[PDB]
């Protein structure tokens, strides 16, 4: 809302490295348990 | 409420959560009785 | 002849088809065997000694009219129409409303149509006594005029008399059934018919639950309109979370009868039939017996239709341009033959290869019936009372009412319910979703040069959305 | 710049049709009163049905429809009845309605015809036309029917159950003296009932400075009104339409200032 | 799998990216309406009370909009939402008390679709850009879409249970764009073949031809009644062509008031004898041909499809090139209304008196057919006695079938001309064929004279049975009647063996159309 | 299913002429003469009786 | 139901008297479903013993 | 319910007024009356009477749409006459014609109380 | 005429006869997001 607005001019492809994969992920350390809920 | 047998047409009150069978006929197809609130038509 | 005068007595003689085969006068002939045979079409004409085609005939046909199916042997004089026309009607008399079975009171079918006043034809083929078309007919003999009146019957349409519709013309009814079955899908998840109360049950909407009785079903006789609840079925929550069944939109029916019994696996279930009357209006589809379908354009009262010199207004008016391009001349003889049958009191005969009646013979009879032999008559204009310079061809014909009515094909959407995963417009309870904007429509707009309308239809009128994007990188934020 | 002096002359008169002739008038007036015999003559008919018990073969809206098309004797008391939308009463009152009642039950094994002799009213002025019998439904042993109906007042633009007439014949100029219609072969056409030509002629000779006069009518009746009070109530009804429009007009060009 | 989640048609790349499902759209049947301008459409009240249009509140329309918001979802011309500046979308079919709602500059009311709006209207398959033109709304009682008739040619529509969709622009930029780009009066001439796509059609065409004959005289009352329907009339009554017993006006004299501006054109009528420009009477034309429109008034000639229909150099084409796109609209509408209101005085019909002929014609047609059969027998017998000589590049059987085809075609054509020759001026078939409204010269001869010769796969009826066509002929019969020549007319009826061959021809003619649609649609999609 | 009470075109009352029509065909009358003995002279009012199929007599065979 | 080969769709002459020549649906199933004539009778089988 | 009730064809609403006058500005001495809730029965009876006036130049009527209930009448008279005059003089001549024909009719039916023959 | 000229000019523009077909459109200097709208999304986009 406070931010402006803008167009798109170019789409660049490419494979992403594990570096940014670990850096921008949301669940730090990683998902470990195969069971989703417990109680 | 009140139900009508499908063969002998003898009304019999069936209570909630009760098997569906007639009496004096032993039949298993019941028709609900027509309502008693009145609706009006037009001849048009 | 000895075989005929004892075959017209099967009722109290016990002599029938089987005693006819076993005497060696008829014989079944396969297709392969039919290549080593020489057939004659008709006895009195092909088996006379002369300078003759052949002289070694081996078999003879019974009547050459038995080469037609079931739906194609109800057409009068089809040996006078163009060929593709006979194909259309045979695929069109399969969807004409009538009475379909005598015990239609017991059967709780879905989608049953029934006509009020069916009538049998005035011009019949002789092979209709064997398929019971005079005991369960589908149609009404109407008085048709072929003229251009006010322009509302152009391009395959018909004008029809409004004050004949008010006397029962082509009126019908319409039934429909609904099923519901109570079920125990789980040990605790169990359904039951009961009247859902507002404070106990929760997943209700805003319906009026007063029409339901204590059982949860509507008694027959009430007038159920669109968006009413008819069956109240509550599910117990691991309190009570209610479901129910609502009508479709725009029914305006009347509950006919309610049945309660046990289906195969023994679960209690009920069936409900809804009755609704359908009066002909200006979208409905009407068709003749010769492949002329057409909607209804407008309805005039009796004080406006054109009349004859004794007050006979037509029930239907059709365009003369429908005839010359498709060449259905069988349509122009059954309305000439029909006018003789109403004046004499017989019922006509239109067996195809009998071809007994010459049109002129029939035509002459009409002048004899004081109704000009040309099938032509002098009509007066209904608005101003003046005579019409031309003479109009008028007579009785047999029309049918097809199944496609207009109450069933109208729908509209304006900001309706959408989906959940893709947020695209979805159908709702009012039967009415959106119309697809296909690929070929995306190109007419490009050739037009309309760039705003092309954007609105695809983005603003379908799943608009906003996201945030980073500046240095091009990833969402 | 003024009106005409039309002259009437009656030819026949029965209890179901009138034949007359209107000379010395204009075509537009002789037609505007042909549409009033049909549409705008008031009459009584059933317009409100309520069914208490129907176990017959026909459904409820079938019987409610075969009742409205039964013609009731509307001879004299149509002028005393208000329109139910004008009357200051509630939904219904004996000043703008007439109540009927039917109740039939079949007990013998032989089938039963439910005719119109069963419609029992409260006002002895309006009864169905019985003084054969219209059939309403047939019943089988163990079926019954009972209902209540009211009969309002209206005319033929509402619904085709309120018009009082069967076919209304009308024609003028029995021989093409004006050539309003053009025959391609004038010899194949039967001669009209009202013609005055010889047996070996087809049309009268053309006369250019002519005008349609001497219109011929034939008004039948369904059974509610006499065939001669259908006409008197039409002319008295058309006059009262113009007479009311002249009020609204003079009220407009007076309030122009 | 993931690559399986984004497959082709109905995946995620070809089923939901460019082709999807939209809202603010409706669909129902179409029915004719001759009282509407060519740029209007008729919308029922149940669709119009459902689709909305967001209208920004400005001090120019504050009172009207708060009046509209007083009445919501109950009265028809109302509103059903208020969108204030914060994005708050409140619902007014329920708000307890409406009067507290005070509109303010910047708010945004969600109006009901009223008259004068702009919509987009297309038909089932969209082939060219004329299959989606911008109309204008006009609201009518019953529940079908109503549109004019001269616009049915672009859409390729007809009123036997058809359906069409409409989409409603919500943005003001979108509405403006359509108004000045794809409105239907702006797409009269097409860039595909540089000629008009909309012309006068069947009904009005047949009447326009009869209205402009040399002998059509109107009285005073009828001329006034007709002038009542002109939307571009200046208010003056022209001086009659005949001023004595009664003032009588003429057809061309009234038509000269419909023609806009001062245009010029010269065409011919479809019955112009080619040997008329040779001799004298080149500028007199006894038959009243050679249409001449000089300085915007019809001087001479009968109007037909060659002069009013969708073709190059027509009257509508010239009126579009010279006068513009906003006067041709009035041209169309005036022609239609005036001619219909005269046709209900003149009347039109078709019967069986118009499908029958004089006895001599019956006598002559039989003779030509008997001679045609004689020639076919001669050729066949001569071939058996081996007296035929093949032509270069033809086998004896091919050249024998060439002789047979030649004879059959020639026989049919001579009969057809005889049947064409016997008609009257009052005939109603000739009245729809001459004006070009509907029909062809062949149908007249097929109804009156001879149906002709059937053929499957472009060749005569084959020997389906071993050396036979039916089990009623003798073997190797090569006559005309034994291989498909129907010698009756549709009025005299067909015999069984002819009714079967006719069915065969019709069947093949019916299959080809079923194939054509799919083929052409696919190839056009690829190319585009 | 049952004889209409009014002809669709004229409006003339027909619903009271079905039993008398069967009674005349019962003795010896032709359909052309029975219709004249009842007073039906327009061919729109004769179509009403001439082409009527009476289905109500077959729905009275099912016990209520 | 979509093959464009015409020879299994066109009317054979041998269909005389055993399959109706006029009655067939339009669309994509032209000539694929057919109705049999009025007196056509299908055999039931027996033993050649 | 997408179909209008039958009484809308003749019954006036609350805000409507049956007749409305507007002056045509293209030619002098022209007027344009707009009767509401009406049809051809009344429209045609007026036009035929105006043409019988030797001081009326134009007269016609049209029902602009058969599915709505409204007619329009246009009149133009000589410069020494008023369209509102010619209109009201026409009506009082119809009434003087109908009431006369009713008397001559009621006499003809009682001309055969027992019968003339 | 303009339509015929434009078609038969864009059909023979890159020197050789490329049919308007599946593998005639498959070959030109076009972007990656257009060849993903035609039945080989994933493999060509993995290449990209
Ligand atoms: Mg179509
Ligand atoms: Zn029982
Ligand atoms: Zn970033
Ligand atoms: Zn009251
Ligand atoms: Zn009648």
């Amino acid at each position: 809302s406070a931010c402006p607005l803008r167009t798109i001019k170019r789409v660049q492809f490419g494979v992403l490295s594990p570096d940014e994969l670990k850096r921008m992920s949301v669940t730090e350390g990683g998902i470990k348990y195969p069971e989703t809920t417990e109680g | 409420m009140i139900y009508i047998c499908g063969e002998c047409h003898t009304e019999n009150e069936i209570k909630s959560r009760d098997p569906i069978r007639c009496r004096e006929c032993g039949y298993r197809i019941m028709y609900k009785k027509r309502t008693k609130r009145l609706v009006v038509f037009d001849a048009r | 002849k000895r075989h005929i005068d004892q075959l017209k007595e099967r009722e109290y003689n016990n002599y029938s088809w089987q005693d006819l085969v076993a005497s060696g006068v008829v014989e079944y002939i396969d297709t392969l065997e039919e290549e080593t045979v020489m057939l004659a079409m008709t006895p009195d004409d092909l088996q006379e000694k002369e300078v003759a085609y052949c002289s070694t005939y081996t078999h003879c046909e019974i009547h050459p009219s038995m080469i037609l199916g079931v739906c194609a042997s109800i057409i009068p004089f089809p040996d006078h129409n163009q060929s593709p026309r006979n194909t259309y009607q045979s695929a069109m008399g399969k969807q004409a409303m009538g009475v379909y079975i005598t015990n239609f009171h017991v059967r709780m079918d879905t989608l049953a149509h029934v006509l009020y006043y069916p009538q049998k034809p005035l011009v019949t083929t002789r092979s209709m006594e064997y398929l019971r078309f005079r005991e369960l007919p589908a149609g009404i003999n109407s008085i048709v005029a072929i003229a251009s009146y006010t322009g509302y019957n152009q391009e395959d349409s018909v004008i029809m008399n409004r004050s004949a519709v008010d006397r029962g013309f082509f009126r019908s009814v319409f039934y429909r059934s609904y099923k519901e079955q109570e079920s125990k899908k789980g040990f605790d998840q169990e359904e039951v018919f009961e009247k859902p109360t507002r404070e106990t049950c929760q997943g209700m909407r805003h319906a009026i639950y007063d029409k339901l009785d204590d059982d949860g079903l509507i008694a027959p006789g009430v007038r159920v309109s669109g968006d009413d609840v008819i069956i109240g079925k509550t599910v117990t929550l691991p309190t009570k979370r209610d479901c129910s069944t609502f009508l479709r939109t725009s029914e305006t029916g009347i509950v006919d009868q309610v049945m309660v019994t046990l289906n195969q696996e023994g679960y209690k279930f009920c069936k409900i039939r809804v009755r609704s009357v359908r009066i002909p209006q200006i979208g409905d589809k009407f068709a003749s017996r010769h492949g002329q379908k057409g909607t209804c354009g407008i309805q005039y009262r009796q004080e406006d239709m054109p009349f004859t010199c004794e007050g006979i207004t037509p029930d239907i008016i059709i365009n003369p341009h429908a005839i010359p391009s498709r060449m259905t001349i069988g349509h122009l003889i059954e309305c000439l033959q029909g006018k003789v049958s109403a004046n004499k009191g017989e019922i006509g005969d239109a067996t195809p290869f009998n071809d007994a009646v010459n049109v002129q013979k029939i035509s002459n009879l009409l002048s004899d019936y004081g109704y000009h032999l040309r099938g032509n008559e002098v009509l007066y204009n209904g608005f101003t009372g003046r005579k019409i310079t031309s003479q109009i061809f008028i007579g009785p014909t047999y029309y049918q009412r097809l199944k496609h009515m207009v109450d069933d094909k109208i729908h509209s959407r304006a900001r309706g319910p959408i989906q959940i995963l893709n947020r695209q417009p979805m159908e709702g309870r009012s039967r009415d979703g959106g119309l697809r904007f296909g690929e070929m429509e995306r190109d007419c707009q490009i050739a037009h040069g309309a760039a705003q309308f092309l954007r609105e239809r695809l983005f603003e009128a379908s799943d608009p959305y906003q996201v945030h994007v980073c500046n240095l990188c091009g990833i969402m934020a | 710049p003024y009106a005409n002096q039309p002259t009437v002359r009656i030819t026949e008169l029965t209890d179901e049709n009138v034949k007359f002739i209107i000379e010395n008038t204009d075509l537009a007036v002789a037609n505007s009163i042909r549409r009033v015999f049909i549409a705008e003559v008031p009459i009584i008919a059933i317009d409100w049905v309520q069914i208490d018990a129907n176990s017959s073969v026909l459904h409820d809206e079938f019987i409610a429809h075969r009742l409205g098309l039964i013609p009731l004797t509307s001879d004299d008391i149509v002028d005393k009845l208000q329109y139910s939308r004008d009357c200051t009463c509630e939904e219904f009152c004996p000043e703008c309605s007439v109540e009927f009642t039917l109740d039939v039950r079949c007990n013998e094994d032989q089938t039963r015809h439910v005719t119109s002799r069963d419609l029992i009213s409260n006002s002895p002025r309006v009864i169905p036309v019985t003084s054969d019998d219209i059939l309403i439904v047939k019943l089988r042993k163990g079926q019954e029917l009972r209902l209540r109906a009211y009969a309002k007042k209206g005319f033929g633009k509402e619904h085709a159950k309120w018009n009082p007439t069967a076919g209304v014949a009308f024609e003028y100029d029995p021989d093409n003296a004006l050539r309003h219609t053009v025959y391609p072969k004038p010899e194949e056409w039967p001669k009209s009932e009202y013609s005055e030509l010889d047996e070996d002629e087809s049309q009268a000779p053309y006369d250019p400075n002519g005008k349609p006069e001497r219109f011929y009518y034939n008004v039948e009746s369904c059974g509610s009104l006499r065939p001669e009070t259908i006409v008197l109530s039409a002319l008295s009804g058309l006059k009262k339409k113009l007479s009311d429009l002249q009020t609204q007009l003079s009220h407009e060009i007076q309030s122009d200032v | 799998s993931l690559k399986q989640r984004l497959k082709g048609k109905e995946g995620r790349v070809r089923g939901n990216l460019m082709g999807k499902r939209v809202d603010f759209s409706a669909r129902t049947v179409i029915t004719p309406d001759p009282n509407l301008s060519i740029d209007q459409v008729g919308v029922p009240r149940s669709i119009a009370a459902n689709m909305t249009f967001a209208e920004i509140v400005t001090p120019f329309n504050i009172d009207r909009l708060q009046e509209l918001v007083r009445r919501g979802n109950s009265q028809y011309p109302g509103a059903k939402y208020i969108i204030r500046d914060n994005g708050d979308r409140i619902d007014l079919r329920f708000h307890p008390k409406p009067s507290d709602l005070h509109l303010q500059t910047g708010y945004k009311v969600e109006r009901h679709m009223c008259d004068g709006d702009i919509v987009i209207f297309n038909r089932q398959p969209t082939l060219h850009k004329m299959s989606m033109m911008g109309h204008r709304v006009r609201i009518l009682p019953w529940s079908t879409f109503r549109l004019n008739l001269s616009v049915t040619t672009p859409y390729n529509a007809d009123f036997d249970g058809d359906e069409m969709n409409l989409h409603l622009p919500q943005s003001l930029e979108t509405r403006a764009e359509i108004q000045e780009l794809a409105m239907v009066p702006r797409m009269i001439v097409t860039p595909q073949s540089n000629r008009p796509v909309m012309g006068i059609v069947q009904d009005t065409l047949t009447a326009v031809r009869k209205f402009t004959k040399r002998d059509v005289f109107l009285e005073r009352g009828e001329v006034m009644n007709l002038l009542m329907f002109l939307s571009t009339w200046d208010g003056k009554v022209p001086q009659p062509a005949i001023l004595k017993p009664r003032p009588l006006w003429t057809g061309k004299q009234i038509f000269s008031l419909i023609i806009p501006g001062h245009i010029n054109c010269i065409r011919t009528h479809s019955t112009h004898p080619d040997d008329e420009d040779s001799g004298p009477y080149k500028h007199i034309s006894p038959g009243d041909t050679k249409v001449v429109v000089e300085n915007g008034e019809l001087i001479m000639g009968i109007l037909c499809k060659k002069s009013l229909g969708t073709s190059a150099g027509s009257l509508v084409h010239i009126s579009y090139l010279e006068m513009g796109h906003d006067i041709t609209r009035l041209f169309y509408s005036n022609i239609q209304t005036v001619i219909n209101n005269w046709l209900l005085i003149e009347g039109h019909t078709i019967g069986i008196g118009d499908s029958i002929a004089d006895s001599k014609t019956y006598q002559d047609i039989q003779n030509t057919i008997k001679k045609a059969k004689q020639d076919v027998i001669e050729v066949i017998e001569k071939a058996h006695n081996n007296e035929l000589e093949p032509t270069p590049g033809n086998t004896l059987r091919q050249t024998f079938e060439n002789q047979v085809n030649r004879i059959l075609n020639d026989a049919r054509d001579k009969t057809g001309s005889s049947a064409q020759k016997s008609l009257s001026e009052y005939n109603n078939f000739k009245s729809m064929v001459v004006s070009g409204a509907k029909g062809s010269k062949i149908n007249i001869s097929q109804v009156i004279a001879v149906v002709g010769q059937q053929n499957v796969e472009g060749k005569r009826i084959p020997f389906g049975f071993k050396h036979r066509t039916l089990p009623h002929f003798i073997k190797d019969d090569y006559g005309p009647e034994s291989r498909g020549f129907v010698e009756n007319s549709y009025l005299a009826g067909l015999t069984p063996t002819e009714f079967f061959f006719h069915a065969m021809g019709g069947r093949e003619g019916l299959i080809d159309t079923a194939v054509k649609t799919a083929e052409t649609g696919y190839i056009q999609r690829r190319l585009i | 299913m049952i004889i209409p009470v009014r002809c669709f075109t004229c409006g003339k009352i027909v619903g009271n002429k079905w039993e008398a029509y069967l009674g005349l065909l019962q003795a010896e009358y032709t359909e052309g003469d029975a219709l004249d003995a009842l007073g039906l002279k327009r061919y729109c009012c004769r179509r009403m009786l001439l082409a009527h199929v009476d289905l109500i007599e077959k729905l009275l065979n099912y016990a209520p | 139901r979509d093959g464009k080969l015409a020879k299994p769709r066109q009317l054979h002459n041998t269909l005389w008297g055993m399959v109706c020549p006029a009655e067939t649906p339009e669309g994509h199933a032209v000539g694929l479903v057919k109705n049999l004539a009025l007196m056509a009778y299908i055999s039931v089988g027996s033993q050649p013993s | 319910m997408n179909a209008p009730p039958a009484f809308e064809s003749f019954l006036l609403f609350e805000g409507e007024k049956k007749i409305t006058i507007n002056k045509d500005t293209k030619v002098p001495n022209a007027c344009l009356f707009t009767i509401n809730k009406e049809d051809h029965t009344l429209g045609n009876i007026i036009k035929s009477q105006l043409l019988k006036d030797p001081q009326v130049l134009f007269a016609g009527y049209k029902v602009p749409h058969p599915l709505e209930h409204k007619i329009i009448i246009r009149v133009q008279t000589t410069p020494d006459y008023s369209p509102q005059e010619a209109f009201t003089n026409a009506i009082t001549d119809l009434i003087s014609e109908l009431s006369l024909l009713e008397e001559r009719f009621r006499v003809a039916i009682k001309d055969k109380q027992e019968g003339i023959e | 005429y303009r339509h015929l000229a434009l078609l038969c000019d864009t059909m023979t523009c890159r020197g050789h006869l490329m049919a308007i077909t599946r593998h005639g459109v498959n070959r030109q200097d076009t972007g990656p997001l257009m060849k993903c709208s035609f039945e080989e999304t994933v493999d060509v986009l993995m290449e990209a």
